[PDB]
């Protein structure tokens, strides 16, 4: 009923492995761009 | 669509930014990242989780019903 | 008026090799950047794979 | 200057990718929007090489997908991705629809009703498309739908007929089918490209309601890069199903060929049409019933209507948030029942599910937003 | 300078071109340690069970 | 400071708090939903109410991007809110209901 | 027809942007290489040889 | 001057000890400003290559 | 609530324009009947019966 069984398998494990290399260096990319954003400081000085 | 110049009219606001390749990415991700993520949380538990929770007492409920149903009683 | 300007201290964001402010930055602007685009590089290779 | 500004097919580009302003603080819930497009381009490259080892004969259609699983080289990661990628598909549309709900996006009246249009055309698409491979399940999908219409007065009986092609479902059903699944999801394309038209009059809301024009930043590259990483959750999402669970979403009867003769017991549609199925199925009456169904999700187009709160979204509402939360429960409990057979006591939980959903659209959460206003003083 | 990045950025990363040719050649032999690793793996996992491990026995 | 009113202002402050837009540093009338009366209103006020207004909301949209809330004192006390807003708002309604009122003789 | 193009600037433009087109020339011969699997130029590769 | 996009700019080469800013400055319409940082830049990137 | 719009200048609007909304029903009912070629309403035509 499933002949591509073992094969299924083995890209599985490539799968996760590649997906656990990728997730936290697209993550930190992410992280890279956003912080610029994510620490700006604002200030209000109205003439009095 | 709309373009930056023409949106609105803003008055005596500064703005101070730093450049990406100064700073960190992860500066206090889990000394100050778990403490909000507890707050969050629990700001919206009682919104969230009643529903639900009434949710998994009508499935349990309705679930042994329907198969003390199919058992057969005496007479 | 403008002459009390004065930037807010981002202390608490800068890297370890910025943190001092007597020191000039030019010696560690091409370890930092290598190490960002080390990052970026690494999931190029990734995706291209 | 500029080339990119001033190139006749590149300012489309700039003013839809590049330059458009949009809100600093939108949510993860706004990133459903570029995987329904994601997921529309999968299922038409996909769809496109299934379609190269395909055959629409009735004798012969059963037989092709096995060919296709067993004998075409990876046949059977370009299948499943296929399959999965429907499902995937319909938990962004119903993840997208729920965000503008809540948030109060509906008051977009031309992008919202062009969503309910995509909607109900990405609903025909998946319907169709489950007709193809002939199974069990196949056929007794097209002939129970196929029916509905009979229940219209005085001409249902000939629209079935005339649909079918024939006394009942047969080989020109499957091949009409098939030309409609292969041509719909383009008009369904151009429909997301008028969406996409309408939208960027006014851009888009935020989590507070409140106006963005204060603060807005550029489509580049800020939510380039946050759409890539959904993007790549999507992708783990896809591939989790495909590679150690292709057949957890699926149904079993489907692998028997199709056989007239029969009808399986416990006869079921695909998950994401069992809510509808529960509305239908708890009104003892066939006419009363398909009004039902049909208004279940047609009252999306009266969403827009009843909206009584001098706040645009449900940030600041907490009677309205814990009816939100009261109607994604009650989905759940629709779609349970949905599942289980027609016996005591899910056939009065189903029914009082039912009243509950159109109660709590109809009439408690403008009743909400009204005492909401009376409490601000407003 | 004396610092990996450093030199690794001097060297490849400044200009464009040489980082998209060290592109490609990594991924060349990333795609070469990765894939006979991985097969390592599923082979280590699985001793015996798969073809490979018990042909010798029906062929001369 | 009868039985009911302490009750019903009991309950007010009571969904005020709950509500939260005062945790971002807004006002009630910072909250309120755009349509042509209120952009009238808003194109009414004067030069300093504006400007209060533009920063209040470009600071709470700047929270909600970091996800964050100001400091407990900090906060929009219930009894110092000021409907400044409110008094243009009813003037635009009135004129608008005046017209209207005419284009049915 | 082109002769607006021959001139000291023209040829000092050159000189500087040969060795650029010489790297993206190189970037895409890899890649063709790498992309086809031409053994043809992969078996004189050390390392990569054993994957045949 | 043909494309009307500033109404003036000047660079600069300010020296201190072992430090200095190095740029330039200039003053126009606020709808002109994303055309002057287009050129500015790319002329730089034209005398560095 | 569309109670804006009840008063002497509405009903006389309506009033004025329910001619045309008549003519445009009837043009849509002729239309219709004759694209079905509805037999029930046709029978009845006279010189439109010779042709069933
Ligand atoms: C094939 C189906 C659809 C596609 C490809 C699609 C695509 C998109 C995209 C790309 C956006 C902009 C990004 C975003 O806001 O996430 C958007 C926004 C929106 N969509 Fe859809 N959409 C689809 C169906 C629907 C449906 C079914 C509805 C509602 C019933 C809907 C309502 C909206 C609304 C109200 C917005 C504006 C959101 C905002 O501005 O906050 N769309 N859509
Ligand atoms: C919105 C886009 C689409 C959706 C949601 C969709 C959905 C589906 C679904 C749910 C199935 C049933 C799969 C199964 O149970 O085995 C299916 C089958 C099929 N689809 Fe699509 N489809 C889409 C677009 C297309 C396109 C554009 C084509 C071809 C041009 C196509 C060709 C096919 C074929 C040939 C099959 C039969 C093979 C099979 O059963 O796997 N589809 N589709
Ligand atoms: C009610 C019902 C359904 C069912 C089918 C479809 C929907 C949703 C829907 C509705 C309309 C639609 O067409 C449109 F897009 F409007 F053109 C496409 C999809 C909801 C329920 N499907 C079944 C499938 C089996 Cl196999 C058996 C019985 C049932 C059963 O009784």
């Amino acid at each position: 009923a499933e002949p591509e069984h073992d094969h299924r398998k083995r890209m599985g494990l490539k799968m996760l492995l590649m997906m656990g290399l990728l997730l936290p260096l697209v993550y930190a990319m992410k992280r890279h761009k956003w912080s610029v954003l994510k620490s700006r400081k604002l200030a209000y000085r109205p003439p009095k | 669509g709309r373009q930056f110049g023409h949106l609105t009219r803003v008055r005596h606001v500064i703005t101070y930014s730093l450049s990406p390749f100064e700073q960190r990415a992860f500066p206090h991700y889990f000394s100050k990242g778990i403490p909000n993520v507890l707050r969050r949380t629990r700001a919206c538990i009682l919104r969230v989780a009643p529903p639900f929770v009434a949710f998994y007492l009508v499935y349990t409920w309705g679930t042994q019903e329907f198969e003390k149903s199919k058992r057969k009683n005496p007479a | 008026s403008h002459t009390d300007i004065k930037v807010p201290d981002f202390s608490d964001y800068r890297r370890p090799e910025v943190l001092d402010s007597t020191k000039s930055s030019k010696e560690s602007s091409e370890a930092r950047k290598g190490f960002s685009y080390l990052v970026t590089a690494t999931t190029t290779v990734g995706v291209a794979y | 200057t500029n080339i990119r500004k001033s190139h006749p097919l590149m300012k489309i580009v700039n003013n839809a990718f590049i330059d458009l302003p949009a809100p600093s603080n939108i949510s993860s819930w706004w990133n459903f929007g570029s995987l329904l497009g994601i997921c529309l381009i999968l299922q038409i490259l996909t769809g496109l090489f299934l379609a190269m080892h395909y055959t629409s004969d009735t004798t012969t259609a059963f037989s092709s997908v096995t060919h296709i699983c067993r004998d075409v080289n990876y046949g059977w990661i370009i299948r499943y991705m296929h399959a999965n990628g429907a499902s995937m598909f319909f938990i962004c549309l119903y993840m997208h629809v729920g965000r503008g709900l809540y948030y109060g996006s509906y008051t977009f009246l031309e992008t919202w009703n062009i969503g309910v249009i995509l909607l109900l055309t990405v609903m025909a698409t998946a319907f169709m498309g489950y007709v193809l491979p002939w199974g069990q399940m196949s056929f007794w999908g097209a002939t129970v739908i196929t029916n509905l219409l009979s229940a219209i007065p005085y001409i249902g009986t000939n629209l079935v007929e005339w649909i079918w092609g024939g006394f009942s479902v047969d080989k020109a059903t499957l091949t009409r089918f098939f030309a409609f699944h292969f041509i719909l999801p383009f008009i369904i394309m151009a429909i997301a490209m008028v969406h996409l038209l309408f939208l960027h009059e006014t851009g888009s809301n935020n989590p507070t309601g409140i106006s963005s024009d204060v603060d807005k930043i550029p489509f580049h590259p800020y939510y380039t890069i946050k759409d890539i990483l959904g993007a790549l959750l999507l992708i783990l999402a896809l591939m989790l199903l495909v590679l150690f669970a292709p057949d957890l979403l699926g149904d079993p009867d489907n692998y028997t060929p199709a056989n007239p003769l029969n009808t399986p017991p416990h006869i079921k549609p695909e998950w994401y049409f069992l809510f509808a199925y529960a509305i239908l199925r708890s009104i003892p009456n066939k006419l009363g019933g398909v009004l039902a169904l049909a208004f279940s999700i047609l009252i999306l187009a009266l969403i827009p209507l009843l909206h009584t709160s001098k706040q645009r979204s449900m940030m600041f509402r907490p009677l309205s948030q814990c009816l939100f939360w009261a109607l994604v429960a009650d989905l759940l409990t629709l779609t349970w029942i949905g599942g289980q057979p027609v016996e005591h006591p899910y056939i009065t939980i189903g029914q009082l599910a039912s009243v509950l959903y159109f109660l709590l659209i109809l009439v408690l959460m403008p009743t909400a937003g009204t005492i909401e206003n009376k409490l601000l003083k407003w | 300078a004396p610092t990996l990045t450093a030199r690794l950025y001097s060297l490849l990363f400044r200009r464009t071109s040489t980082f998209a040719l060290t592109i490609v050649v990594g991924a060349l032999f990333f795609e070469r340690a990765f894939d006979q690793g991985a097969d390592a793996i599923y082979e280590h996992i699985n001793e015996g069970k798969l073809w490979k491990h018990i042909k010798h026995k029906y062929e001369n | 400071v009868s039985a009911s009113s302490r009750w019903l202002e009991g309950i007010r402050k009571w969904y005020y708090n709950a509500a939260g837009f005062n945790k971002l540093g807004l006002m009630r009338d910072d909250t309120i939903h755009e349509n042509d009366d209120v952009k009238e209103a808003i194109r009414r006020l004067p030069e300093n109410l504006y400007n209060d207004r533009v920063f209040r909301i470009k600071r709470a949209l700047d929270l909600s991007m970091r996800q964050q809330i100001l400091p407990k004192e900090q906060w929009t006390k219930y009894e110092e809110d000021k409907s400044y807003l409110e008094p243009y708002l009813k003037e635009v309604i009135r004129e608008r209901k005046e017209r209207e009122e005419w284009a049915k003789k | 027809m082109l002769t607006r193009f021959l001139g000291p600037r023209y040829r000092q433009l050159a000189r500087n942007w040969v060795p650029t087109a010489s790297l993206w020339g190189a970037v895409g011969a890899v890649g063709l290489v790498w992309a086809t699997d031409w053994r043809l130029i992969l078996d004189w590769v050390p390392y990569i040889n054993g994957k045949f | 001057a043909t494309n009307k996009l500033c109404q003036s700019f000047q660079t600069f080469n300010i020296c201190y000890a072992d430090t200095g800013l190095l740029g330039a400055h200039f003053v126009c319409d606020h709808m002109s400003i994303d055309d002057m940082m287009f050129v500015l830049q790319g002329q730089w990137m034209r005398l560095c290559t």
